[PDB]
């Protein structure tokens, strides 16, 4: 979704969209916000604080494009309470070194999460929220997306390469993919086999 | 290895070979106070997003020929954590 | 012939010889024990006297040892074999203290082109506490005698280093704070008393950067006094700044709503 909305709004106002995605907890809180050396008192930025600053300091034309700083992962009050006063109404990240970086108008901070089991009213309140229910994406829209990638995207990284240069100037692999797209296409259609098969599977028990 | 594009990628030092990282009790990693198995959100990241962030110089690293395999006991056993759904999405399962 | 084989050399009527060999075989346990890295000169000396023997260590064959009754005297050999094995456990301990401290250079880190400070504090203390204790505990050993002169050197040396570091971590802390401040025109009196500290601190610190060998800096002209002298001063300065903020605050109450930094 944001990928589609991000690449589409870039083609309406004619401005470059740019997503900076990260896993807020695939790394430690200190690696994310930065820390203070316990001898020289030097402040070193986190991955988030750095990317924000990169924008603020328009050294590489950040000012000529809209940014989206994305956290793709789990949310808890601990790793967020350092982001509150930047999401309330003061748009101001205030680090321990006291430097406090400003949130430009050309920036947006999002989250892509599965659950909120550990988020508090205090951590949700100051955030807009869109809910994507599994029911949106139909099993069918998935089969269809599948059959189209198989018949349009070659398994061979060498073929896509041998297909792209050609465009800028159907390997045998893909031709076989296309032909199969056609042989199996029918078991995917509505009330079909795959469908009937999937429905059954899900109503059975699995180790995980 | 900094690529022509200007991007840096992590790859096996061994010429012409995919490193296979076999993780034996993948479901054992303890969660934090907030139900998160970090090694697992980390591994999802590599598998789903293509890489990870080097926290020393803030550069995104794109794996080249690296893959993971996992094995473990069913979550019903003691000590086993039920793997997040964001992960199992990329993890095909074979019961033995 | 075996009898003829010297030490660096050997390596682990009918009924007369039969038994004689029978004994050497039994004894053999000793010969191997009596050939380990544990047995030093002293031990062989000890063996020459406790057995009242008139031979020189320099040239010794199995025959020399088999001469005395291995069976009848295993007892005195054993006492020694044990003493030697006991002593090396300590000797080997000293090897650790020795090796670690003799080369150890203070972990310095840059401080915005001004100098470089000492890092690794607690790492130093844990070692200082491990060694120190063991140095003490190794003083109730049936073997302590030997090494007991070095034990006393490390015990002194290391305490001096523990004392040196304590007054140091303080000077550095106190300094890293007050440094960033020195307003000078506002509190001249202390600004000047700090300039001087910051001077001999940077000074001192360069010399440390010279030879960062902890044991070498320890040998600096009365640095234990000097660091204690500097800590004291920085203390009288830190207190100085507190009272000034206590006035700045009591002169504009709303200042109580902000922190010292």
């Amino acid at each position: 979704s944001w990928e589609v909305y991000l690449e589409a709004i870039e083609q309406v106002d004619n401005i470059k969209s740019e997503a900076h995605v990260m896993d807020p907890k695939a790394i430690t809180k200190d690696q994310l916000f930065g820390s203070l050396d316990l001898t020289t008192r030097e402040w070193t930025d986190g991955l988030f604080t750095a990317t924000l600053r990169r924008i603020i300091d328009n050294v590489r034309g950040e000012s000529t494009k809209r940014h989206w700083i994305i956290f793709d992962g789990d949310v808890d009050p601990e790793w967020v309470e350092n982001l509150n006063s930047l999401l309330d109404d003061n748009k101001l990240l205030t680090l321990p070194n006291g430097e406090r970086l400003a949130l430009p108008n050309n920036v947006r901070v999002m989250f892509e999460v599965q659950d909120l089991k550990y988020a508090t009213l205090a951590t949700i309140s100051r955030c807009g929220m869109v809910w994507f229910s599994e029911e949106i994406l139909t099993t069918q829209m998935i089969f269809q997306n599948y059959l189209d990638t198989l018949s349009n995207e070659p398994f061979d990284p060498q073929e896509k390469e041998q297909q792209k240069r050609n465009e800028n100037a159907i390997p045998a692999g893909l031709k076989v993919q296309k032909e199969c797209a056609a042989i199996i296409s029918q078991y995917f259609e509505p009330g079909g086999l795959v469908h009937k098969v999937l429905e059954d599977a899900g109503q059975r028990p699995h180790i995980m | 290895k900094r690529t022509p594009s200007g991007e840096t990628v992590l790859r096996p030092t061994q010429l012409g070979k995919w490193l296979v990282v076999f993780c034996d009790e993948i479901n054992l990693p303890s969660t934090d106070k907030y139900g998160t198995q970090r090694v697992i959100t980390f591994i999802r990241q590599m598998v789903e997003k293509g890489g990870f962030w080097r926290t020393s110089d803030h550069t995104w690293i794109k794996l080249d020929k690296i893959q993971f395999v996992g094995a473990c006991n069913p979550p019903t056993d003691a000590g086993r954590v039920q793997l997040t759904h964001r992960f199992l999405r990329h993890a095909p399962i074979l019961l033995v | 012939s075996l009898k003829e084989t010297a030490w660096s050399a050997i390596i682990p009527a009918f009924d007369h010889a039969q038994n004689l060999i029978k004994i050497y075989l039994k004894g053999n346990a000793i010969i191997t024990d009596l050939h380990s890295e544990a047995i030093k000169d002293r031990h062989w000396k000890i063996l020459k006297k406790r057995l009242n023997t008139n031979w020189i260590i320099t040239e010794l064959t199995l025959g020399s040892i088999w001469d005395s009754d291995l069976a009848r005297n295993e007892n005195i050999y054993r006492e020694v074999i044990t003493a030697a094995q006991g002593e090396i456990a300590l000797e080997e301990f000293l090897k650790g203290v020795r090796e670690f401290w003799t080369t150890l250079e203070l972990d310095l880190v840059n401080y915005q082109r001004k100098c470089k400070l000492v890092r690794g504090w607690d790492d130093l203390f844990n070692k200082l506490a491990e060694h120190l204790n063991s140095i003490s505990a190794m003083k109730m050993s049936p073997y302590y005698k030997v090494f007991e002169e070095e034990a006393n050197h490390w015990d002194d040396r290391l305490n001096k280093v523990r004392s040196l570091l304590d007054v140091w971590i303080d000077v550095q802390r106190r300094w890293v704070y007050l440094e960033g401040i020195f307003i000078n025109q506002l509190l001249p009196a202390e600004s000047t008393r700090f300039k001087s500290i910051n001077s001999e601190f940077i000074a001192i610190l360069k010399k440390v950067s010279g030879a960062p060998l902890i044991l070498e800096v320890l040998a600096i002209e009365r640095i234990q006094q000097t660091m204690e002298r500097l800590s004291d001063l920085l203390g009288k300065v830190q207190k100085a700044l507190g009272e000034y903020l206590e006035r700045q605050r009591s002169a504009f109450a709303r200042f109580y709503f902000v922190g010292d930094e």
